[PDB]
């Protein structure tokens, strides 16, 4: 009796989903992963001594869901909303983001965490720690900082938080 | 009349049917059937009908519980019926009770009538957005996503005897194309043929066909550059393909977060791809996905799907092949 938290990791084109999710899973950042493509992850990992089955998915594309998107989307346990601090676009996308799961999930709330990926890209960097911290206590969600380039910035915590926040309801 | 010419048929009137997409289309004598599908905001279960000669629309007559209102299933027609199978049940809306289904219903055309095939025995784990055609007798239903991973099995179960009838798993051969789910499938000579389709990491555009006597899959090594060919489309999921005179059509999808409309043309024999001129009196279609396709005589027929900003469609298109 081993339980499962199924995680799927939204965003923008280019923030660094698929980044974060072979780092997280696979412990190397791979640059420039097909944008394209889209598919899961599976794991068994202990949170707070805790064993888990993570079931994250890497999504892509912004049109209409394929067949695994869509049951992904509406089953998911938690997601996590990922913006590039260097794509002012991606930020200003996070409420369409954030609409989309509460749209789909029927709910008034649902798990989830901001992400603000490629920190470590400092000199290009546009969104600021206030802007993102403002924007996440603005959805009433935690927000962290991440990074996918060697060596990984809160890449473990983002998704094992995510499973806390799962934890901790109702 | 214009050969290879795109026309804008009728569209199925608001009080007839919802514009919808992950419908399911299904030629029958000169007529469309249109089942299922999602119109932006529940799931359906209605039975329309575009008869082909005089464009004209219409709730198909139905008697009987139909299947529950899904998308994402597959319908074929084999004799005088049309038969339902999988696809993905609940509430939108709200978001609750959403299963994928494995359960198979006949509609029989000369009546109406919605007959539930109570199957015996092991089924198919149920599924959505799988493979099914019609061949020898037997519905063969292949791939799709069952709610933890895609598929990559197939199944065959006669249709000549409710009662006397059961499933049976393919044992295949040969390269059995990556697990795949949003994909069209057409029969041509005596193979069937399987383009690109949502496979997660293996994505591509390549071309799979399935001899049903050794019951082997084969990857067409197609891009024969060394002989200038032109490309194979472009790798998408959502497309349709139907087959017409030694060739396969493969139009719409999404493909790399787009909606192309161009026309693709596969010729079995000579394996060589193209791109079909639309003549210049032609309405072309815009770019869409999850709609369906059918084959009447010689022409090929686009109806719904889901175009740009998400808006579902009522639209029905006609490509004279010939
Ligand atoms: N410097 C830097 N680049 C990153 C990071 N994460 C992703 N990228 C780059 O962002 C681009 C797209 O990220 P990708 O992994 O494809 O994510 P996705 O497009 O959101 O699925 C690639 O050029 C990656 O190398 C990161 O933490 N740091
Ligand atoms: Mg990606």
């Amino acid at each position: 009796n081993l339980p499962t938290y199924k995680l799927v990791v939204v965003g923008d084109g280019g923030v660094g989903k698929s980044a974060l999710t072979i780092q997280f899973f696979q412990k190397i950042f791979v640059p420039d992963y097909d944008p394209t493509i889209e598919d899961s992850y599976l794991k068994h990992t202990e949170i707070d001594n805790q064993w888990a089955i993570l079931d994250v998915l890497d999504t892509a594309g912004q049109e209409e869901f394929s067949a695994m998107r869509e049951q992904y989307m509406r089953t998911g346990d938690g997601f996590l909303i990922v913006y590039s601090v260097t794509d002012k676009a991606s930020f200003e996308h996070v409420d369409r983001f954030h609409q989309l799961i509460l749209r789909v999930k029927d709910r008034e709330s649902f798990p989830m965490i901001l992400v603000a990926n490629k920190v470590d890209l400092m000199h290009l960097r546009k969104i600021t720690r206030e802007q993102g911290k403002e924007m996440a206590t603005k959805h009433n969600i935690p927000y962290i900082e991440t990074s996918a380039k060697d060596p990984p910035l809160n890449v473990d915590k983002a998704f094992h938080d995510l499973v806390r926040v799962i934890r901790q309801q109702i | 009349g214009t050969v290879h010419r795109w026309r804008r048929l009728p569209p199925c009137d608001e009080f007839v049917g919802a514009r919808r997409s992950k419908h399911t289309v299904v030629a029958y004598k000169d007529a469309i059937y249109v089942f299922g599908g999602d119109n932006g905001k529940t799931m359906l279960n209605d039975l329309l009908r575009f008869d082909v000669k005089d464009c004209s629309w219409c709730r198909a007559f139905t008697t009987g519980t139909p299947p529950a209102p899904r998308y994402h299933h597959s319908a074929v027609v084999y004799g005088s019926s049309m038969f339902v199978f999988g696809g993905y049940t609940g509430d939108i809306y709200s978001n609750s009770n959403l299963k994928n289904k494995n359960d198979l219903f006949e509609y029989k055309f000369a009546t109406g009538q919605w007959t539930e095939w109570k199957i015996e025995g092991r089924l198919p784990v149920a599924r959505s957005a799988h493979g099914a055609t019609v061949y020898s007798d037997k519905l063969w239903i292949f791939a799709g996503y069952d709610g933890n991973a895609r598929l990559n099995d197939m199944w065959t179960i006669g249709l000549q005897d409710r009662e006397l009838t059961c499933w049976e798993e393919v044992a295949q051969s040969g390269e059995i194309p990556p697990s795949c789910c949003n994909f069209p499938v057409a029969v041509c000579r005596d193979k069937m043929f399987v383009f690109s389709g949502q496979s997660g990491a293996k994505i591509t555009n390549n071309l799979f066909q399935f001899e049903f006597k050794d019951k082997t899959w084969t990857r067409i090594p197609t891009e024969h550059l060394l002989r200038g060919s032109p490309p194979p489309p472009q790798r998408r999921y959502g497309h349709t393909m139907v087959a017409f005179d030694r060739h396969l059509y493969v139009f719409g999808g999404a493909a790399d977060n787009t909606l192309p409309n161009e026309l693709h043309c596969y010729d079995v024999d000579f394996q060589t791809w193209e791109v079909v001129q639309p003549s210049s009196d032609s309405e072309l279609p815009s770019g869409r996905l999850f709609h369906a396709a059918a084959v009447i005589s010689d022409a090929m027929y686009i109806f719904g799907g889901t175009v740009d900003n998400n808006i579902r469609s009522g639209e029905m298109y006609r490509f004279q092949f010939s």
